[PDB]
């Protein structure tokens, strides 16, 4: 809620990803925080299996409800950290409500 | 050093099988150039066939020779029955691959590969 | 009475042990080892010379009747001088039982084709030849079945790289699909996952 | 003979008396769980994770501290044993913080791994946890002390291995805290090893923080080149980048430790790098060019000079392959002026006899010595892992150590004989009381530092020290095969260069100034343009832009030790080879290949094209250079002593003062460490 | 019936491996060193075969690590040094073998911590 | 040690966090062995020979 | 959302955006990390 | 905050920006560079420090099982605040 | 002219006994005579003993010394030095 990233660069999502679709680099931020400098998802490697959001200990990476994001070029499906943070800012209102409905089954 | 043979008891039987396969490939090249409508000539096809046989000229194990002949025959059956396509037949010629240097200095300039 | 632990079935274990030695008594010329797993599967380890006698006996014998070849495959273990293990999984409908028969071979030693015993073996043996390079003698029609035409190598060998040696693309200059040495925009990332602490003392090997 | 019989799970094993229960289990291939125990530290017995049942004995014993008894049957998988482990693991995890996602130890944590293998799968702790404050102990080690499990490994390592009694425990009970009590830095030259021994993420590497996880790193087994010890390391890389350096166990060299320079200077490989060939433009400024142009200019100049007009200087991080390739190249123009920056006296036998310039006792031989004489050396900073071996003997063998030189802190009490080089003549004549100790000693060891030979009377120093060892061996009372005389080196490339026949020191260049000069990684500044003709042509081949590069006419970028498979000979004479962890950056190339390519352009092609072929060449020059991990013995010390006495020399009146007197001079001693931003932090911290 | 074949096993022409990746490669046969960050020794039991490291470069689009080396990830496990060498001989690879490094046996004594007159006496527990 | 803990427990208990961490990185170890397991799949017998 | 409005956050987009593929404001990938190796810079003055 | 490089390219929260002469910025010509404008480092620093009356406090990020793993923070040092290693919230001891 | 002499021998093999005898006996006098000539004696186990001579411009000749006597070794070096 404060606007801080949930992701702590633990790399559990990267380890479990069946498709090796996640690439992560991290270092200490300008303050002492443990944060990513690279967070990529190759959406053309991803199998949309959801293991990454299961593996995440802080609910940082989620699969949202959007399924209407087909593109005209391949490169537009290679998401870097800026694109994914924008997705979270774009979809948080729906995402938080969906997690609210399902987190007691998890 | 006692082992189970594949087809040939010794290297003289094996070389007989090798010569027979070479004849079958030699006879086939004119048909392959015709059926697949290749822009190479029959000499080029037969030169390539000869090249493939000479890369293995140093084998002395009849079981290894038996397998190369076995694989060579499957390779030929794919061609005669047109299970292969033009792309598969032309993969032997590496047309789109640029020439990699073999001398030291040329390798030195491009990168680190020995 | 232990909700999470798989129950044992010692009756089936007893029955399979008795049959395992029954097969060893009838086929001593070939059988090299018989074992029964803790989850009750019987494996017969035979000399490769006995593939036809052993499979024929299991199919035709009145106390066997393994009329169905469920699966036939190979395993590659590079540390063995006979690196390939050939595995036959058979099912007997009459006695509602399964049996596994295993043998071995290397890159240059042929294994007798079992198509005369099980016609199901025809494609299974082509797959083994295709993916492992094991040659099956007297096969009615041995050729690649899964790999691309003209493909070179046997991908299921442990020393064959995951991504192979060649990749394909369409080239406009020659107006056809071409094969070229493989380059990956992102190399597959090898993970070292094995923990350095032993997990199963029951399987420890002598030092 | 005296072996007693015990049983592990009913299997008989014969062990020496005094063997612990934990050691008896290892002989049948079982590893008992542990936290506080470490085979190179004193036994503690506090974590209780090694508790194991002895058959028909009511109480479980601490397997790490309990000597076995004849006939004992050690039930290492009993219900009693397994339930002891579950209880102990449960207490360890009660106050432990839920940190694994943010903890650097994650994935290579003994607490995680032994919880998985020997612990329960859930928690019944329903209270709040302890939280401890963090403690600053310098820029190299981060402390998140709430993760500490009070195993005291760091305390025992700091005291026993580093010889520093700064770490301890304060308070008691559940509030007992590991630390220094006061605000204090733990900045030993071996301090980084407490990161490795700490079983949890309580002590982690500050430079490495958060950058990688264990499972995703590729491990290249290599050799350190920050000193002449030859420490075995593992370079951890990920996606073509070097992430950290770890020790690699070698009992006869570094055991399982490394120095801080070895561990933390790798970040100097990421900065100030030579990545492209460079030549001087039309205004005398270096500009990027291609390899073809750069090599042509050098080859053109090479073809116009001969004899004394061509010389070379090999720096401290050069590999044997580059050394032999450059020697052959200059030989083909009849030049013999192949020099090193590091001086060795060429008087007498010089480099003719390997025994004259080697650590003949070997590193592991220190553990058999009974008296050690150190001359003109601060082994603490010149060879940190060699000084740790001395302290190990000083501690476990009651070794007697004496020193001639500055009274530096060696981390163990020694007998300071004085810093005057004249003291050596008194020992030899028998006047000095310490002369009697050497006669008494049954395995004496005299060690002369290579730094003491950088003086202008190094030949006198070597002859004096060599003389003392000569009397000891002639005096009898010493087993024949024991070696007394030793030279302790500090430069990774020195021994290989002396083996190949390089002249030690740049004296020859000063004697006969050349017209064309090769600087093979030479960054000591021994030769500058003021010692050379005005229009001298200087080629610098190296991996860092430091001292040599900014004065060169041509720059040929080479590979660092992490970027090539190259041979280095340590101070014992043992040859070792690195492996490629990552490839050289940019346009840089393997160093012997640059010389081989330059030879073809110059029309003087060398007769080897591959790494195996150049290594066959090394065998021709010195066959020991391809016997990896083998220490070939060198004899004929009597011959060296005879020659050394022929020419009288006078010692100077300068007292022996090593180049390194305190820790601040340890961190930067070469191009890589000088470009390391971590080493700069260490220097700032220890001087502020 | 069996035949006598009096040659060293050599299968490089029936493995499909390209010429470049048989004779330019250098296999290393070794037992992996213990990860010094942990005390467990279970990853030091088997012999490994790995090949020489080659170039990895940055993908222009995303910055990923690209490779043109098909053997970069190929690692083989063997029971003994002899098995690994035999596998490399018959495949035509040049190899370097490294002796297994077993930890030395140590003399451990808890009572040494309290010595009457030795230096092993500890100043803290 | 086989099935990951519930998320609420992973965020409260030290044992659960450790086991979650290890299951989603290393995964559980399987005792050595081999099985041919088959079911009556809709298309017939579907089996795995898992080593 | 009229009856059950969503939770308001400062960082949530106030203005929703449709699919921008094929337009000047489409997403273009790039590496988000900085250069890893620093190259030596030669001195700017002559001295040789 | 989102600076702009002298060329005009926006600098990201990771400090990334193509330098002058880097051809790779051609990929943004006629298009745009995707940059998230909500820098987490700035937002977290706007949260007020929380005063607590105990030596140790616990943080789960808020929201119960929707937050992060619960950690306990020590507040003994008075020269600084106690920070949560997961969410970056700061705590101080009330006298 | 001659530039360098390298002698390789085994520390223990009986095939190197003559060379070991030469080094122990008459190396000091050979070096005393040729002060500026490098005579690199390099011992390595299980190597065939051998004499290497390097002349101007990188030309090298090697002479085997296997099972040579201390006298034969002396003859071999005299040929090289002359
Ligand atoms: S959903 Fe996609 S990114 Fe996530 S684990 Fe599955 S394949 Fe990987
Ligand atoms: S998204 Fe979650 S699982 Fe992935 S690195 Fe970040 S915190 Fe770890
Ligand atoms: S020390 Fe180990 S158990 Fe403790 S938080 Fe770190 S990884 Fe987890
Ligand atoms: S800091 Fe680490 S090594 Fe030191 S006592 Fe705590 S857990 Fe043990
Ligand atoms: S390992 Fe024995 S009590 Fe700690
Ligand atoms: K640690
Ligand atoms: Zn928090």
């Amino acid at each position: 809620p404060s606007g801080e990233e949930r992701c702590i660069a633990c790399k559990l999502c990267e380890a479990v990803c069946p498709a090796q679709a996640i690439t992560i680099e991290a270092e200490p931020r300008a303050d002492g925080s443990r944060r990513t400098t690279r967070y990529d998802i190759d959406m053309t490697k991803c199998i949309y299996c959801g293991f990454c959001q299961e593996a995440c200990p802080v609910d940082a990476i989620v699969e949202g409800p959007n399924f209407e994001f087909s593109t005209e070029t391949h490169e537009e499906l290679l998401y870097n950290k800026e694109k994914l943070l924008n997705n979270g800012d774009k979809w948080e209102a729906e995402i938080a409500a969906n997690i609210q409905a399902d987190y007691l089954y998890r | 050093t006692s082992v189970k043979p594949i087809f040939s008891r010794d290297m003289n039987e094996a070389k007989r099988r090798v010569r027979e396969l070479y004849r079958a490939w030699y006879r086939e090249v004119p048909n392959t150039v015709h059926l697949f409508q290749l822009d190479i000539s029959v000499k080029q096809g037969r030169d390539k066939v000869r090249e493939m046989f000479k890369k293995n000229a140093h084998i002395t194990d009849p079981r290894v020779v038996d397998l190369l002949v076995i694989k060579g025959k499957m390779e030929l059956e794919e061609t005669i029955k047109v299970w292969k396509q033009r792309t598969h037949v032309m993969r032997f010629f590496h047309e789109t691959e640029a020439p990699r240097p073999k001398d030291f200095l040329s390798k030195f300039y491009v990168g680190h590969d020995p | 009475t232990r909700p999470t632990v798989r129950p044992r079935n010692d009756v089936a274990h007893k029955q399979l042990s008795a049959f395992g030695e029954y097969v060893a008594e009838i086929l001593p010329k070939y059988v090299q080892q018989v074992q029964v797993s803790c989850f009750n599967e019987l494996e017969i380890c035979i000399h490769p010379d006995g593939v036809i006698p052993v499979l024929t006996f299991l199919r035709d014998h009145s106390n066997a009747q393994f009329k169905s070849l469920a699966d036939l495959t190979a395993v590659d273990i590079p540390t063995r001088q006979n690196r390939f293990e050939i595995v036959y999984n058979l099912l007997s409908l009459r006695f509602n039982s399964r049996i596994r028969v295993k043998t071995y071979t290397d890159e240059l030693t042929p294994i007798e084709s079992s198509v005369p015993v099980y016609k199901a073996a025809n494609w299974y043996e082509r797959e083994i030849w295709d993916m492992f390079g094991v040659f099956f003698a007297n096969h009615p029609d041995l050729r690649r079945i899964l790999t691309d035409y003209g493909f070179e190598g046997h991908p299921f060998r442990k020393d064959f790289p995951l991504s192979g040696y060649v990749e394909l693309r369409y080239d406009d200059e020659v107006k056809r699909v071409v094969a070229e040495p493989v380059e990956l925009a992102q190399e597959f990332r090898k993970f070292d996952l094995n923990s350095p602490w032993e997990a199963f003392p029951a399987y420890r090997q002598p030092p | 003979s005296n072996l007693i019989e015990v049983f592990v799970d009913g299997q008989s094993v014969m062990v020496e008396p005094g063997t612990t229960v934990l050691q008896a289990c290892e002989k049948v291939g079982m590893q008992i769980p542990r936290f506080c125990y470490h085979e190179r530290l004193s036994v503690a017995g506090n974590c209780r994770m090694c508790l194991v049942e002895i058959e028909k004995a009511p109480k479980v014993v601490a397997a790490c501290a309990m000597p076995v008894m004849k006939g004992w049957n050690i039930l290492t998988n009993s219900e009693k044993t397994k339930k002891a482990r579950e209880g102990v693991m449960e207490f360890l995890l009660a106050n432990h913080p839920l940190d694994c996602p943010i903890c650097d130890q994650g994935g290579e944590c003994d607490l995680q791994d032994q919880s998985m293998m020997f612990g329960s799968d859930r928690s019944r702790f329903l209270e709040g946890k302890r939280a401890v404050e963090d403690k600053n102990i310098g820029p190299l080690v981060k402390t998140i002390m709430t993760r500490c499990i009070q195993c005291t490994r760091c305390i025992r390592f700091a005291s026993e291995i580093a010889g520093v009694d700064d770490l301890g425990t304060t308070g008691r009970g559940n509030d007992m805290q590991v630390g220094t009590y006061i605000e204090k830095m733990f900045m030993s030259e071996l301090s980084g090893n407490i990161i490795d021994i700490c079983p949890v993420g309580a002590l982690t590497s500050k430079p490495y923080a958060f950058t990688a996880r264990p499972w995703e790193t590729r491990k290249t087994e290599s050799i350190d080149v920050m000193d002449a010890v030859g420490s075995n390391i593992v370079v951890s890389t990920r996606t073509g980048e070097v992430m950290r350096i770890l020790p690699r166990m070698h009992e006869d060299i570094n055991e399982e430790w490394i120095s801080d320079k070895t561990r933390f200077a790798y970040d100097g490989l990421k900065r100030q790098r030579l990545t492209e060939p460079m030549v001087r433009n039309e205004k005398g400024l270096l500009t990027h060019t291609t390899w073809e142009d750069a090599l042509s200019r050098v080859a053109g100049m090479l073809q116009s000079f001969q004899g004394n007009d061509v010389a070379a200087i090999a720096g401290g991080l050069v590999d044997a392959e580059a050394l032999i390739a450059l020697k052959d190249l200059l030989n083909r123009v009849d030049s013999d002026t192949l020099c090193t920056e590091e001086v060795f006296p060429t008087a007498g036998a010089g480099t003719d006899l390997r025994s004259n310039y080697l650590l003949n006792t070997t590193i592991a031989g220190v553990e058999e010595a009974d008296v050690v004489l150190l001359v003109g050396t601060n082994p603490r900073f010149e060879a940190p892992l060699f000084n740790a071996r001395i302290r190990k003997s000083w501690l476990h063998n009651d070794l007697k150590v004496a020193l001639i030189g500055s009274p530096v802190d060696l981390t163990y009490r020694y007998d300071h004989l004085g810093d005057s080089p004249k003291i050596l003549q008194d020992i030899a004549s028998g006047s000095h009381p310490f002369s009697q100790v050497l006669q008494e000693a049954k395995k004496p060891m005299v060690i002369l530092g290579s730094s003491a030979l950088q003086r202008n009377d190094g030949a006198a120093i070597l002859a004096a020290v060599s003389n003392i060892a000569q009397k000891i061996r002639t005096s009898s009372g010493v087993t024949g095969d024991w070696k007394v005389m030793n030279i302790l080196h500090r430069i990774a490339s020195q021994v290989a260069a002396l083996d190949l026949g390089y002249k030690p020191g740049v004296e020859a260049i000063q004697k006969n100034p050349p017209k064309m000069l090769f600087l093979l990684g030479a960054d000591g500044g021994c030769i500058t343009r003021q010692d050379l003709p005005k229009d001298c042509f200087i080629v610098y081949q190296g991996h860092h832009g430091d001292v040599g590069a900014p004065i060169a006419d041509v720059i040929l970028p080479g590979a660092a030790y992490t970027e090539k498979s190259a041979t280095y000979v340590n101070t014992e004479g043992r040859a070792q080879q690195t492996k490629v962890a990552v490839t050289p950056p940019g346009l840089a190339r393997e160093d012997w290949k640059i010389i081989r390519a330059l030879s073809e352009i110059a029309g003087m092609t060398l007769p080897y094209d591959t790494l195996d072929q150049v290594r066959n060449r090394l065998e021709e020059v010195s066959p020991n250079l391809v016997r990896y991990d083998d220490v070939e013995g060198a004899n004929y010390f009597q011959q060296a002593s005879e020659l050394s006495k022929l020419v009288n020399q006078q010692l100077l009146a300068d007292p022996l003062v090593p180049p390194q007197l305190t820790i601040k001079d340890f961190y930067m001693t070469d191009s890589i460490s000088r470009a390391s931003q971590t080493m700069a932090k260490c220097v700032k911290a220890v001087t502020e | 019936q069996l035949i006598t074949v009096d040659e060293k096993l050599d299968i490089t022409t029936i493995t499909g491996v390209p010429e470049e990746h048989i004779k330019t490669r250098k296999a290393r046969i070794f037992v992996p060193a213990r990860n010094n960050m942990q005390s467990g020794v279970n990853n030091t039991k088997k012999w490994k075969m790995e090949f020489d490291t080659r170039e990895r470069w940055e993908n222009p689009l995303m910055g990923w690590a690209s490779t043109a080396d098909p053997l970069s990830n190929l690692v083989l496990t063997f029971s003994t040094k002899e098995d690994a060498v035999a596998f490399a001989e018959k495949n035509g690879w040049s190899y370097d073998v490294e002796e297994r490094k077993v930890p030395k046996p140590k003399s451990k004594s808890y009572g040494a911590n309290f010595s009457w007159n030795k230096r092993t006496r500890v100043s803290t527990k | 040690k086989v099935s990951p803990p519930k998320r609420a427990e992973m965020k409260t208990s030290m044992e659960s966090l450790i086991h979650h961490f290890k299951l989603y990185t290393e995964g559980y170890q399987v005792p050595p062995g081999a099985t041919y397991t088959a079911i009556e799949a809709p298309k017939g017998e579907f089996g795995v020979y898992l080593v | 959302p009229t009856v059950k409005p969503p939770t308001a956050r400062k960082f949530i987009w106030t203005n929703h955006k449709f699919n921008l593929s094929g337009t000047p404001q489409q997403y273009v990938p790039y590496s988000t990390t900085r250069k890893k190796i620093q190259e030596w810079v030669p001195p700017s003055t002559p001295y040789k | 905050g989102v600076r702009t490089s002298p060329t005009g390219e926006k600098v990201t929260h990771t400090g990334q920006v193509y330098d002058d002469g880097d051809y790779r910025k051609v990929r943004f010509v006629g298009r745009q560079k995707e940059v998230n404008e909500n820098f987490a480092i700035d937002l977290i620093a706007e949260q007020p420090v929380s005063q607590v009356g105990s030596r140790v406090i616990s943080c789960d990020g808020g929201g119960g099982a929707l937050g992060h793993p619960r950690v306990y923070i020590n507040l003994d040092k008075e020269t600084k605040t106690g920070t949560c290693g997961y969410c970056g919230l700061q705590f101080r001891q009330q006298h | 002219g001659l530039r360098e002499i390298r002698i390789h021998l085994c520390q223990r093999s009986p095939g190197s006994q003559g060379v070991r005898d030469f080094i122990e006996k008459r190396y000091v006098e050979l070096k005393k005579a040729n002060p500026d000539l490098p005579i690199l004696i390099r011992e390595c186990s299980d190597v065939q003993p051998k004499l290497w001579a390097r002349y101007a411009f990188g030309q090298e000749k090697n002479v085997s010394l296997n099972n040579f006597s201390a006298d034969q070794v002396t003859r071999a070096l005299e040929n090289v030095l002359s």
